[PDB]
């Protein structure tokens, strides 16, 4: 039987969660560029203010990774249950 | 991504653990109280995408077919090995690779649901290849993997 | 300045959610064990209750280690925030 | 795990983004806010958890001392490059590598907190290195963070 095995590993708003998270890291990551490397005159304001919005794009990606990994062993917990099932006679 | 005759017939017992009221559907309900008796604490929004997931017709529960297929898409397993030996690492208190048969036996008489002193010499004297009264947790996971 | 770069990655209840979960990781492989190698006899309703208890546990263990994996994003965001002051002037 | 000094100065306009209320300690209700201002959602527990790591003398809040020591043992850096690639390949809908000028002007004009058509301009000008109207975005990425 299966003995010690389990289940192999690898929405909505977490959907719309990404499209405008990644969106912003593009948006970001050009503004930072820009401000740091094309031009005459580094504002450092600027580039502070693109750093803040930077990191929190990219911070609302990891957290929707997460999320995901974490619903992902849930579905897999469900799984794994459902398999003790399979352990006969 | 396919399923034999018995196993379907087994999951309809394994759907039977999740529908509580025998009603023939799954509720987010229903789903907390299984995934609690599991010890975890998934989110009413985690419970709703749970069930979203293999949700086919958007009525908002898991009726038996649905349910045979999040099977289908994950009936592939793999070893435990590597999972285990962390578990066993947690009461490596020196990280030297042991744990003691004193030790064993303080933690399993202890911690969790246990064993009883009596369980844990069946459990040392297979661990303890050596007779060192020392256990080399990797190798006696390793050998309980194979 | 740091441009694009983000800090590198990588509890009293969760350790104790951390030992509990890990000795019934070492009960219910050591059952399993024992009642599917170790038995003249296989007994498949207690495998089953031994599966039933060792995918709780080692599922147990994984959220715990999802949510430190939370946990050390959600500081590291913090540190990035802290960061931003850095650039100068 | 060492700081300069104007870094301790630096960080010192740090603690103010946090300490709103000016009062010279951080409380979880203040981290809260300022958490989610990143479109984070921490719960209860996990900012208890944030100030209970550095929370050396145990008084349930942040200070100034405390902050800096978060901030000395994760002074390192690391490039973001491949997260950038990442944000990138979510626009790219037929998984070839490439995102065309005309996409990229609808996303970025559209999603998130957006380019004016003009920045937008800028942006595919510099992308789109072989005046193709397709940006390579590995490339583009590359270029942004070498
Ligand atoms: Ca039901
Ligand atoms: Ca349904
Ligand atoms: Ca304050
Ligand atoms: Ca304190």
């Amino acid at each position: 039987g299966r003995k010690l095995e389990l289940t192999k590993a690898e929405d909505t708003q977490l959907t719309k969660r990404v499209k405008n998270a990644a969106a912003n890291v593009l948006r970001e990551t050009w503004l930072i560029y820009k401000n740091t490397k094309l031009v005459k005159k580094i504002d450092h304001a600027k580039v502070r203010k693109h750093q803040r919005k930077f990191l929190q794009a990219i911070h609302q990606l990891r957290s929707v990774k997460m999320e995901q990994r974490k619903l992902n062993d849930q579905a897999n917990t469900l799984v794994d249950l459902a398999k003790t099932q399979l352990e006969h006679h | 991504d396919q399923l034999t005759e018995e196993q379907i017939a087994e999951f309809k017992e394994a759907f039977s653990l999740f529908d509580k009221d025998g009603d023939g559907t799954i509720t987010t309900k229903e789903l907390g109280t299984v995934m609690r008796s599991l010890g975890q604490n998934p989110t009413e929004a985690e419970l709703q995408d749970m069930i979203n997931e293999v949700d086919a017709d958007g009525n908002g529960t898991i009726d038996f077919p649905e349910f045979l297929t999040m099977m289908a898409r994950k009936m592939k397993d793999t070893d435990s090995e590597e999972e285990i030996r962390e578990a066993f690492r947690v009461f490596d208190k020196d990280g030297n690779g042991y744990i003691s048969a004193a030790e064993l036996r303080h933690v399993m008489t202890n911690l969790g649901e246990k064993l009883t002193d009596e369980e844990v010499d069946e459990m040392i004297r297979e661990a303890d290849i050596d007779g060192d009264g020392q256990v080399n947790y990797e190798e006696f996971v390793q050998m309980m993997t194979a």
